[PDB]
């Protein structure tokens, strides 16, 4: 299917890393990696199985980034009496996500932590 | 100037209440009393239901409920992953999409929190 | 007593070993786990001088085998970690035990030139209500510089605890194990970011 050391499954290739990088770092590892290489997204409950058993096996790893994050002035954050947020009283600092590769729940996580990955590109 | 057990301030009235409920109760309640959640504009009026929160509930151990969520279709609110791909489905363990004076920094500041998770409230009419 | 093996951390370090005491747990691998302390300790020059261990067993409340001022001897402290009861309760919690740690180990920083490291293996999720004043405690340790490095085994660790932790400080590295059979492996890895957060005797 893939390429030597990445899995292969529908299409797509992915490679879980022990080093435990930063969310912003192994995004860019993955890229400056692969040509189109990017930091595992899942699209599907069958694909999360899948990267969380190829992560437990043959690497016994029970968390990795993902490639979801977000800042909260992205979100459509509103109020209930009317007003419009503006007065921004929540962190500047973005959300980042991990995967847990027992029950493969997506788990919010500060971004500039260290945690080991999984990268993702298409053949 | 409104109800004794309430407290007013620049054409508006807070009250905290110790009683816990989520996030949505909390507001069906603010309503009931002819209000919402509270909603924080200025600097000023935010250090107010600081104090207001912090003379309140006196303990440091509950977050309370503000009038703050997120409209967010999805479980977390980010729209597209990294690889450009549309965030379709989604496993997050437990979203959190309603605000609350996070206690862990004495009120002052606001924390995502999960709507459910029945906590002590805030009401503004 | 000479260094057993070549991993020999010798740094100003006051080392706290909590472990989990619920049946989250099996005998087998709370042994594994008591293993794996008896382990690092066999790469700390154990001294009053140099580093001191301490370790705890906690489940409904914490249970002191091994204090940071009992003066023994390095071989006689091994012992004492490799026979360490074997608990199973039902809940083990990390509130009870953090607070204990804040409270009682390290109540009063006699040692201020030593690094405090608070190793809190953890392979459960106590019920929220004990966990009330979890922060509270997590945020005091931080004021009394007394680092908290949780290490997750198995799947029933917090996580949520875990990770609440890792956001205090950077220092507060975490690491999270499939199984107890990883704490063999990372054990190392571990033991060098625990020595690189102590001084150095001048």
């Amino acid at each position: 299917g893939c390429l030597p050391d990445w899995s292969s499954y529908k299409g797509h290739c992915y490679k879980v890393f022990k080093v435990e990088k930063t969310w912003a770092d192994a995004e860019k590892f993955c890229k400056e990696l692969v040509n189109g290489g990017h930091l595992m997204s899942v699209n599907s409950r069958e694909e999360g199985e899948f990267i969380s058993k190829l992560a437990l096996e043959k690497m016994r790893i029970v968390l990795v980034w993902i490639g979801l994050s977000h800042f909260w002035r992205i979100c459509p954050l509103r109020w209930t009496d009317g007003a419009r947020l503006d007065y921004r009283a929540l962190s500047d600092e973005p959300i980042c996500f991990v995967a847990e590769s027992f029950h493969n729940k997506w788990i919010q996580w500060t971004c500039n932590r260290k945690k080991s990955f999984v990268c993702k590109y298409r053949v | 100037g409104c109800l004794p057990d309430w407290s007013s301030y620049k054409g508006h009235c807070y009250k905290v209440f110790k009683k816990v409920g989520t996030w949505e109760d909390a507001e069906k309640f603010c309503v009931e009393n002819s209000g919402h959640l509270a909603s924080i504009d200025s600097k000023e009026e935010a250090d107010f239901v600081t104090k207001l929160a912090s003379q309140t509930l006196t303990k440091f151990v509950y977050d309370a409920w503000i009038g703050l969520r997120d409209e967010s279709k999805t479980q977390q609110c980010s729209p597209q992953w990294t690889d450009g791909s549309s965030v379709v489905y989604e496993n997050v363990d437990e979203p959190t999409k309603c605000f609350g004076l996070d206690v862990h920094t004495e009120y002052r500041t606001w924390t995502d929190l999960p709507c459910g998770e029945k906590n002590p409230f805030i009401c503004k009419s | 007593e000479p260094p057993l093996h070549d991993f020999y951390c010798s740094r100003l370090l006051d080392l706290v070993f909590l472990l989990d005491g619920s049946s989250r747990l099996s005998e087998a691998e709370f042994e594994v786990l008591k293993a794996f302390v008896v382990d690092m300790m066999e790469r700390l020059r154990i001294s009053q001088k140099w580093v001191r261990v301490a370790v705890v067993e906690y489940h409904d409340g914490s249970h002191a085998y091994i204090g940071l001022k009992d003066r023994k001897r390095p071989s006689e402290l091994r012992r004492i970690a490799s026979q360490v009861k074997y608990a199973g309760s039902q809940v083990a919690s990390t509130s009870e035990v953090l607070k204990y740690t804040l409270f009682q180990i390290f109540s009063k920083i006699d040692r201020p030139e030593a690094s405090r490291i608070a190793l809190l293996l953890m392979a459960s999720q106590e019920p929220q209500r004990m966990s009330r004043n979890f922060v509270r405690y997590v945020q005091g340790l931080k004021k009394k510089k007394v680092i908290v490095i949780p290490v997750g085994i198995g799947p029933h660790a917090n996580l949520k605890q875990i990770r609440l932790i890792e956001k205090q400080a950077p220092e507060n590295k975490a690491f999270v194990l499939s199984s107890v059979d990883e704490l063999e492996q990372q054990r190392d890895e571990i033991v060098s970011y625990l020595c690189d957060l102590a001084p150095e005797a001048p």
